[PDB]
C-alpha cells in the first residue's frame, strides 16, 4: 500500500493470518464436504465470531465490502486500482455464490465464506490477474464492460467477460503492431484463454457463463487457426521468399474471412472451407511467381533442375531431357515443337533458382499449416464428423498414388509408397471405440493401394507400434493410482480370450507382457509388494498357459533378455532350483537335455576372425596340453603384433583364466596344461616386454588381483570383469600415448594422488553476472549509496578459491539418475569416459586399495564394491541412453575399448585442470568415431556372437538372436501376426533416449530451447517446487522477528512443539518438500551454483534431525543453504526463460519477484505425464516397401510443444527471501 | 476498310480493360481487313476478348493472351496458334483447318475435328475425353491431359505424345508411327504392333506398371539377335 493509505479493515493481516489456520485446523478435523460447515462454526464459536456477529445490519456488508479489498492486497499484486476494483468484485460474486448452498443462503453472510470462495477459486482468479497483466488494455474494454456488460452478481462470469474483451481486442487488431507482435500477443495468450475455454475449467459455471464459454471458444478458433498461419506463412514464407511477403498479407484477412462466419474446423462445412482458401492462395501465388505459373517437367514428373526456357517455353531438366539429350532428338514431351539438331541446350540459372527455391520453401510452409490444423481440428475429445476423417484419410493418395505426405496439394510426390504415421497418431489419440473403423478402413485401403508386396511383416509392426504407442501413452501413463485398478483390468483382459480389432489385441498383450517383464526382472533382495504384482503375474500365468500359443512366452524371454541380459535368462530356468519358475519358454526339455553348457557369450568376440580362431587355437592347446600350435597359430594370423599380444591375452582369459570361476574345482585348470602353458608364455616372444608377460603368467594361474577368491555375489563381477580385463589388455599393449592417464589410474595408482580425474564435477565459477556478489566480509549479496543488506558494508551490486577437487568427487552412487556434463561434450562420450576412468581405477583398485582409498575424497571402506556398483549404474544409464540391450551395450563398451587399442597413429600426470580438459577433449575424438557406427557395428557383433559354436545350440542362444520357427515345431504359423519379427522388442522410448537423438541430429543450433532444455531436464523439475519452498522461507521470517538468539538446533523439536496437530502437520509436508528438494539436489550445489557454500555443507543428506538454522535463509552460516537452494532454482528457471527469450527474439519481461512467486510463475511439468506422453507421440514412423519402419522423431514439433505449453514466458528475479526479522 | 467491321472492331477496342493492348489489335484488324492479309497476328497483346474476325484470313495467331473464348472462325482459315491462353472451350473448327497448336489452355472437351486436321497439340488441358482422329492426322499431342482412353489412330500417324494421361491400354500402332511418347501412364502392357514399328522409330514408356509378363516378353524380343524393331526405352 502507497503512503498515508491505511488497512481497510484494522488489524487486517491477523484476521487473515487467524482464519487461515482455523481453516487449516477444519481441514484435518473433517473431511472434504465438511469444511463448508465447520470453518464457519470455528470462526463463529470464537470470541471474534461474537465480536462480529453482534454487528448486525448494513454495516456487515461495509466490513465485507472492506475485507474482500484488503485480502487481494494480502495475497496478488494489483497494478492498478481497476484491477482491484475487478478482482473484489469477481471474489465478492464467489463468495455470493458460495454463500447461495449453505443450508442458509443470504440471511447474514461471513469472514470465512471469503476464504472459502478464494481456496475453491483460486485458479480462475489467478487466470483473470494473468489475462489482466498479459496485456491491460482488456481491463480498459472491460471498465465500460459493466453498462454494456451487465454484470449481475451470483456467479464467477467475470473471467469469461475478460476472455471476450480480449478475444475482440484480437480479433478487431490482427497483424496491426508488426504481425511478430501480435504472434507473440495471442502465443503468450495461448494458455489462459485456452484454460477459459477448456471444460475442466468453468464446472461451476452457470447459464450465461457457459453461452459466454461457447462464443470466446467460437472465436479462440479462427483466431488460433488464423494464428498458425500467421507464424508459418507470413512470417517466415517470406523472410525467406520476398515477393510473396506482401502478397501473403492479401491473403490472410481472407483466411479469417473464410472462418468468419463458422470457425468449427472439425465439421465437413468449415474443414472444406479451410481447405479452399489454401489450395488458392497456393496457387495464386504460384502464377504470380512466374509468367505462365509453374509447374513440374513432363518425364521427371519430380521438379525441376538446370532447366532452359526452350522454344517451347518448358523448362525441362537437363539430365532427364538426356533421352533427347542422348538420342539427338529436339522435342519435349508437352510441345513437341522441333527446331533443327544444331541449337545446343544449356541451364538457364536465374530461372532454374527461383523455381527450386521456390518449390522447397512452398511446400515446407503449406505442409507446416497443415499439419497444424489437423491439430487443432483433433483436439478436444471426440473424433471430427466421419465426413472430415474421410477427407482426411482420402488426401494422402494422388490416384504415383499414395506417395502424399498430407497434404491437400497434388503437386508433391516423393516415390514409390512410403506409408506414414502422421494420420494414424492423431486419429488414435482418442479411444479405440470410436476410431476403429477408421483405422480398419485405412488399412483396408491402403493394402489395395499398388498390389502392396505379400512380405507384409513391416506394415503390421507399424500399426501395432502406434496402436502401443497410443495405448501406452492415452491411458497407460496418465494415472497416479488408477494403475491399481488397471493392473486388475488387464488382468481381466486375460481371463476373456489381420484386422485391427486383432491388431489392438496383439499390441495390448504386447504391451501385458512388456509389464509382466519388468515385473519380473527387478533385483532380488527386497521381496515385497505382494497383491499387485502376484495376482498379475498369476493371472499372466493362466493366459499363457490357457491360451496354448508359444509365441507370447517368446516375446517374454525376448524382452527378459533385452532388459538384464542373456545369462539372467539362461540361469532363470535350470531344473529343480527354488527360485525357478519355468514359465516362459515351452523349451526347458530341449535345453536341459543340453546342460553340460548352460552357455557363455564371448562378448570380446569384435575383433574379426582372426581371434575367433585364436580362442579356438588356445582352446584346444589347453585341453590336450600340447601347446606348440599357438607358437604357429600366432604365425598364422596377421596383425599389428600389439593387436597380436592383447588377442593374445584375451584368449586365455576367455579360455583358462575364466575357468577359476566354476565353484566345481573338478572342472578347474588341472596343472598339468598349466606348466606348458606357463612355459609357453615364457618362450613367447610377441610378450616381450615384462609388464605384459607378468600379467599373461599371473592370468593364467589365477594370481590376478582382480579376479580374488572373494568376487561380488552374483554375475554383476562377471560383466565387469570381462570389461575389466578388456582394459587391462588395452593398456597394457596398447603403444597411444593418450593412453598413459588412464594406464597411471591402473598400474600402481598412487603416482595419481595429485590429479584430476576426468568427467569429475568443475567450478562452474572459473570458466564464464546476475550472480550474488561478495561483501568485504565475506556475504552474498543481492543482484548487481548502496550497500550490504547484512553487516552493512560498503559495497553493492549495481576470489579466485577454485572449489574443483581432485580425484573421485562424487559419492553415493545410488542416487544417480541423469548424466550432466560440461566442455562441450556429448553425454554419450563423457559417460564413455567416466565408464573408461572407473574401468582403470577398479583394476586399480587391487594393487593397492588404499592408494584409491585416498582418492575417493567421500571415503569410503572398500573401492572394489563401490566402483563395481559404480560401473553398473553407469552401464544402466548407458543402456537407457543409446536404447539398446544390455548384452549390445555391454559390447558396445567393448567396442569403444577396441577402438582405443586398434588406434595405431596432454599430460602425463593430469596435474592441472586445464590438462584435464585437454585429455578430455582428445580422447573424445577418438571414443567417438566409431561410436556412431553402432548401426551395422553391432549386428555384425551379433552375428559373430550367435553364430559361434559356443552357443549356436542353445534353445534360449536362438530365440534371441535367431529366429524360433526353425528349431521349434510347435509355434502357431497360420497367420501373418505369427512371424518373429511381429514379437520382437523394440526399444522404449524415454527422456534420456531423446537427449541422445537431439545431439547426434545436430540439436545445438538446429533445436536450442529443447536442448537447453533437455541437457538440464534432470535438476528442472524441482523448479516447480519453488513456490513451496519459497512460502515456509517466508512463514519462518514473518514468526521468527528478531529474537537475535535462535538456540534451538532440531527441525523435530519444532515440529513437536506446535499444538493443534493439524498445524504441525501442515509444517511437516512442507519441510519434507524441502528437505526432499535438498537431499535431491545438493551435490550439484555445491560445484554449479554461485553462493559459494562451505565444502562440508552440501556432503552429507539432511532429513528430520539436522539444526533448525538451515530453514532460515539467513546470509551466514547453516542459513546459507536455503538461500543458495532458492537461488540455484531461480537461476535454473530464468535461464531457460531467457534461451526462449531467444528464438521468440522479441524482449519481454513480465519479471515476477521472489515475493509474488505463485504455482504459474514456475516451470510446472511432471515427467510421466505431459512430458513422456508428448515425447511417445511425436515419434513418427516411416515404413518404405522392402524396408523397416525406421523410427523418425520430430524435433521441431517437440520444440514448439515444449515452448508453447511450458515455456511460454514467465521470468524471474531475486530480491527477497531474507530475515527481514 | 468494311464500315460495320470498323465500327464493331471501334467498339470492342473502345470497351477493353486497361492491361489489354486493344489499340494494337485495332490497327492491326484494321490492316489486316484493308490489305486482305492472309494472316492476323495478335499475340501477346494481353487480349481477354476477341471481336469479329476477318473472312478471308488464313492462319489466326493469338497465342500468349487471356482469352477464355473465341468468336465464330472464318471458313479459310487452316493454322491455329492459340497456346497459352485461359480457353475453356472451342467453336466450330473449319473444314478447310488442318493445324491446331491449343496447348497449355483449361478446355475440357474438344469439338469435332475436321476432315483435313494435320496435326493436333492440345497439351496442358483439362481433356477427360478425346473424339475421333481424322483419318489424314498426323501428329496429335495430348500430353498433360485426364485422359482415361485413347481413340483408335490414323493409318497415316507419325507422332504421338500421350505423357502424364490416365491411358490404361493403347490401340494397335500404324506402321507410320516413328515417335511414340506414352511415359506416366497407368499402362500394364504394350500392344505387339509396337514391336512391328521401323527400327529408327522411337519410344518410351517409362513410369507404366507394366506386368512381368509383359516386360518379359519385351526383353526376350527386343534382345534377340534379329531384332529389327524401335528403340523401347523404360528408363
Amino acid at each position: 500500500l502507497s503512503e498515508n493509505a491505511s488497512n481497510n479493515v484494522p488489524f487486517s493481516w491477523k484476521i487473515k493470518d487467524y482464519l487461515e489456520e482455523l481453516w487449516v485446523q477444519a481441514q484435518y478435523i473433517t473431511d472434504a464436504e465438511g469444511l463448508p460447515k465447520k470453518f464457519v462454526d470455528i470462526f463463529q464459536q470464537t470470541p471474534l465470531g461474537r465480536f462480529l456477529a453482534q454487528l448486525h445490519g448494513e454495516p456487515q456488508q461495509e466490513l465485507l465490502q472492506c475485507y474482500l479489498k484488503d485480502f487481494i492486497l494480502l495475497t496478488m499484486r494489483v497494478s492498478t486500482e481497476e484491477e482491484l476494483k475487478f478482482l473484489q468484485m469477481a471474489l465478492w460474486s464467489c463468495t455470493r455464490k458460495l454463500k447461495a448452498a449453505s443450508e442458509a443462503p443470504e440471511e447474514e453472510v461471513s469472514l470465512p465464506w471469503v476464504h472459502l470462495a478464494y481456496q475453491r477459486f483460486r485458479s480462475r482468479l489467478q487466470n483473470f490477474s494473468r489475462i489482466l497483466t498479459i496485456y491491460p488494455q482488456v481491463l480498459h474494454s472491460l471498465m465500460e464492460a459493466r453498462w454494456n456488460h451487465e454484470l449481475a452478481g451470483c456467479e464467477m462470469t467475470l473471467d469469461a467477460f475478460a476472455a471476450m474483451a480480449c478475444t475482440e481486442m484480437l480479433t478487431r487488431n490482427t497483424l496491426k503492431p508488426s504481425p511478430q507482435a501480435w504472434l507473440q500477443l495471442v502465443k503468450n495468450l495461448s494458455m489462459p484463454l485456452e484454460l477459459i475455454c477448456s471444460d475442466e475449467h468453468m464446472q461451476g459455471s452457470g447459464s450465461l457463463a457457459q453461452a459466454v464459454i461457447r462464443e470466446v471458444r467460437a472465436q479462440w478458433s479462427r483466431i488460433f487457426s488464423t494464428a498458425l498461419f500467421v507464424e508459418h506463412v507470413l512470417l517466415g514464407t517470406e523472410s525467406r521468399v520476398p515477393e510473396l511477403q506482401g502478397l501473403v498479407t492479401e491473403h490472410v484477412f481472407l483466411l479469417d474471412k473464410c472462418l468468419r462466419e463458422n470457425s468449427d474446423v472439425k465439421t465437413h462445412g468449415p474443414f472444406e472451407a479451410v481447405m479452399r482458401t489454401l489450395c488458392e492462395c497456393k496457387e495464386t501465388a504460384s502464377k504470380t511467381l512466374s509468367r505462365f505459373g509453374i509447374q513440374p517437367c513432363s518425364i521427371c514428373l519430380g521438379d525441376a533442375k538446370d532447366p532452359v526456357c526452350l522454344p517451347c517455353d518448358h523448362v525441362h531438366c537437363l539430365r532427364c531431357l538426356r533421352a533427347w539429350f542422348a538420342s539427338e532428338q529436339m522435342i519435349c514431351p508437352y510441345c513437341l515443337t522441333a527446331l533443327p539438331d544444331e541449337f545446343s541446350p544449356a541451364v538457364s540459372q536465374a530461372h532454374r533458382e527461383a523455381i527450386e527455391k521456390h518449390a522447397r520453401f512452398r511446400q515446407m510452409c503449406n505442409s507446416f499449416f497443415v499439419d497444424l490444423v489437423s491439430t487443432i481440428c483433433f483436439k478436444d475429445n471426440a473424433p471430427p464428423e466421419k465426413e472430415v476423417i474421410e477427407s482426411l484419410l482420402s488426401l494422402l493418395f494422388v490416384q504415383c498414388e499414395h506417395t502424399k505426405s498430407l497434404s491437400p496439394f497434388n503437386d508433391v510426390v516423393d516415390k514409390t509408397p512410403v506409408i506414414r504415421s502422421v494420420i494414424l497418431k492423431l486419429l488414435l489419440k482418442y479411444s479405440f471405440h470410436d476410431v476403429k473403423d477408421y483405422i480398419q478402413e485405412y488399412l483396408t485401403l491402403l493394402k489395395k493401394k499398388a498390389f502392396i508386396t505379400e512380405d507384409k511383416t513391416e506394415l503390421y509392426m507399424l500399426f501395432i507400434n502406434c496402436l502401443e504407442d497410443s495405448i501406452l501413452e492415452k491411458t497407460s501413463a496418465y494415472s497416479r493410482n488408477d494403475e491399481l485398478n488397471h493392473l486388475e483390468e488387464e488382468g481381466r483382459f486375460l481371463k476373456a480370450y489381420a484386422s485391427v480389432e486383432y491388431l489392438q489385441e496383439v499390441a495390448r498383450i504386447r504391451l501385458c507382457l512388456d509389464r509382466a517383464a519388468d515385473f519380473l526382472s527387478e533385483p532380488e533382495g527386497g521381496p515385497e509388494m505382494a497383491k499387485e504384482k502376484q495376482c498379475y503375474l498369476q493371472q499372466v500365468k493362466q493366459f499363457c498357459i490357457r491360451v496354448e500359443n508359444d509365441w507370447h512366452r517368446v516375446y517374454l524371454v525376448r524382452k527378459l533378455s533385452s532388459q538384464r541380459g542373456m545369462e539372467f535368462v539362461q540361469g532363470l530356468s535350470k531344473p529343480g532350483r527354488p527360485h525357478q519358475w519355468v514359465f516362459p519358454k515351452d523349451v526347458v526339455k530341449q535345453q536341459g537335455l543340453r546342460q553340460d553348457h548352460p552357455g557363455q557369450m564371448d562378448r570380446y568376440l569384435v575383433y574379426g576372425d582372426e581371434y575367433k580362431a585364436l580362442r579356438d587355437a588356445v582352446a584346444k592347446a589347453v585341453l590336450e596340453c600340447k601347446p606348440l600350435g599357438i607358437k604357429t597359430a600366432l604365425k598364422a594370423c596377421k596383425t599389428p603384433q600389439s593387436q597380436q599380444s592383447a588377442y593374445f591375452l584375451l584368449t586365455l582369459f576367455r579360455e583358462v583364466a575364466i575357468l577359476y570361476r566354476s565353484h566345481n574345482a573338478s572342472l578347474h585348470p588341472t596343472p598339468e596344461q598349466c606348466e606348458a602353458v606357463s612355459k609357453f608364455i615364457g618362450e613367447c616372444k610377441i610378450l616381450s616386454p615384462p609388464d605384459i608377460s607378468r600379467f599373461a603368467t599371473s592370468l593364467v594361474d589365477n594370481s590376478v588381483p582382480l579376479l580374488r577368491a572373494g568376487p561380488s555375489d552374483s554375475n554383476l563381477d562377471g560383466t565387469v570383469t570381462e570389461m575389466a580385463i578388456h582394459a587391462a589388455a588395452v593398456l597394457l599393449c596398447g603403444q597411444n600415448e593418450l593412453l598413459e592417464p588412464l594406464k597411471n589410474l591402473a598400474f600402481s595408482p598412487a603416482t595419481m594422488a595429485h590429479a584430476f580425474l576426468p568427467t569429475m564435477p568443475e567450478d562452474l565459477l572459473a570458466q564464464a553476472r546476475v550472480h550474488w556478489y561478495t561483501c568485504p566480509n565475506g556475504h552474498p549479496c543481492s543482484v548487481g549509496q548502496s550497500i550490504c543488506i547484512d553487516c552493512h558494508a560498503p559495497i553493492g551490486g549495481i576470489d579466485k578459491a577454485d572449489r574443483t577437487q581432485t580425484g573421485h568427487v562424487l559419492g553415493n552412487p545410488q542416487r544417480r539418475d541423469v548424466v550432466t556434463c560440461d566442455r562441450g561434450l556429448p553425454p554419450v562420450v563423457f559417460l564413455l569416459i567416466r565408464l573408461l576412468t572407473h574401468l582403470a581405477l577398479l583394476l586399480g583398485a587391487s594393487q593397492s586399495s588404499q592408494a584409491l582409498i585416498n582418492i575417493i575424497k567421500p571415503p569410503v571402506r572398500d573401492p572394489k564394491g563401490f566402483l563395481q556398483q559404480h560401473i553398473l549404474k553407469d552401464l544402466e544409464q548407458l543402456a537407457k541412453m543409446l536404447g539398446h540391450s544390455a548384452d549390445e551395450t555391454i559390447g558396445v563398451v567393448h567396442l569403444v575399448l577396441r577402438r582405443l587399442l586398434q588406434e595405431q597413429h596432454f599430460d602425463t600426470e593430469l596435474s592441472t585442470k586445464e590438462m584435464r580438459n585437454n585429455w578430455e577433449k582428445e580422447i573424445a575424438a577418438v571414443i567417438s568415431p566409431e561410436l556412431e557406427h553402432l548401426d551395422k557395428t553391432l549386428p555384425t557383433m551379433n552375428n559373430l556372437i550367435s553364430q559361434d559354436k559356443r552357443i549356436s545350440s542353445n534353445p534360449v542362444a536362438k530365440i534371441i538372436y535367431g529366429d524360433p520357427v526353425t528349431f521349434l515345431p510347435h509355434l502357431p504359423r497360420k497367420s501373418v501376426v505369427h512371424c518373429s519379427k511381429i514379437w520382437s522388442c523394440r526399444k522404449r522410448i524415454t527422456v534420456e533416449y531423446l537427449q541422445h537423438i537431439v545431439e547426434q541430429k545436430n540439436g545445438k543450433e538446429r533445436v536450442p530451447i529443447l536442448w537447453h532444455f533437455l541437457q538440464k531436464e534432470a535438476e528442472l523439475r524441482l523448479v516447480k517446487f519453488l513456490p513451496e519452498i519459497l512460502a515456509l522461507q517466508r512463514d519462518l521470517v514473518k514468526q521468527f522477528q528478531n529474537v537475535q538468539q535462535v538456540e534451538y538446533s532440531s527441525i523435530r523439536g519444532f515440529l513437536s512443539k506446535h499444538s493443534s496437530d493439524g498445524l504441525r502437520q501442515l509444517l511437516h509436508n512442507r519441510i519434507t518438500v524441502f528437505l526432499s528438494t535438498w537431499n535431491k539436489l545438493r551435490r550439484s550445489l555445491e560445484t554449479n551454483g554461485e553462493i559459494n557454500l562451505p565444502k562440508d555443507y552440501c556432503s552429507t543428506d539432511l532429513d528430520l534431525d539436522t539444526e533448525f538454522e538451515i530453514l532460515l535463509p539467513r546470509r551466514r552460516g547453516l542459513g546459507l543453504c536455503a538461500t543458495a537452494l532458492v537461488s540455484y532454482l531461480i537461476r535454473l528457471h530464468n535461464e531457460i526463460v531467457y534461451a526462449v527469450e531467444k528464438l521468440s527474439k522479441e524482449n519481454n519481461s513480465y519479471s515476477v519477484d521472489a515475493a509474488e512467486v505463485t504455482e504459474l510463475h514456475v516451470i510446472s511439468y511432471e515427467v510421466e505425464r505431459d512430458l513422456t506422453p508428448l515425447i511417445l507421440s511425436n515419434c513418427q514412423y516411416q515404413v518404405e516397401e522392402g524396408r523397416e519402419t525406421v523410427q523418425e522423431f520430430d524435433l521441431e514439433k517437440i520444440q514448439r510443444q515444449i515452448v508453447s505449453r511450458f515455456l511460454q514466458g514467465k521470468p524471474r528475479l531475486s530480491l527477497k527471501g531474507i530475515p527481514t526479522l | 476498310m468494311n464500315e460495320f467491321y470498323l465500327k464493331t472492331w471501334s467498339e470492342w477496342e473502345k470497351n477493353g480493360t486497361p492491361g489489354e493492348q486493344r489499340n494494337i489489335a485495332f490497327n492491326r484488324l484494321k490492316i489486316c481487313l484493308q490489305n486482305q492479309e492472309a494472316e492476323l497476328n495478335l499475340s501477346e497483346l494481353d487480349l481477354k476478348t476477341l471481336p469479329d474476325l476477318p473472312p478471308q484470313i488464313t492462319t489466326l495467331e493469338i497465342r500468349k493472351n487471356l482469352l477464355t473464348h473465341l468468336p465464330d472462325l472464318p471458313p479459310m482459315l487452316k493454322v491455329i496458334h492459340a497456346q497459352f491462353n485461359q480457353l475453356e472451350s472451342l467453336p466450330a473448327l473449319p473444314e478447310t483447318l488442318e493445324e491446331l497448336n491449343a496447348g497449355d489452355n483449361k478446355i475440357k472437351e474438344l469439338p469435332f475435328l475436321p476432315e483435313n486436321l494435320t496435326h493436333l497439340r492440345v497439351h496442358n488441358n483439362r481433356l477427360h475425353i478425346l473424339p475421333l482422329l481424322p483419318p489424314e492426322l498426323k501428329l496429335l499431342v495430348v500430353s498433360g491431359n485426364r485422359l482415361d482412353s485413347i481413340p483408335p489412330f490414323p493409318d497415316k500417324l507419325e507422332g504421338l505424345a500421350l505423357a502424364n494421361n490416365f491411358i490404361e491400354q493403347l490401340p494397335e500402332l500404324p506402321f507410320s508411327m516413328n515417335r511414340a511418347v506414352l511415359m506416366n501412364n497407368n499402362l500394364t502392357t504394350l500392344p505387339e504392333s509396337v514391336l512391328r514399328l521401323a527400327q529408327n522409330a522411337f519410344v518410351n514408356v517409362a513410369g507404366n506398371p507394366l506386368s512381368g509378363h509383359t516386360m518379359r516378353t519385351l526383353q526376350q524380343i527386343t534382345t534377340g539377335p534379329d531384332y529389327s524393331g524401335p528403340r523401347i526405352f523404360f528408363s
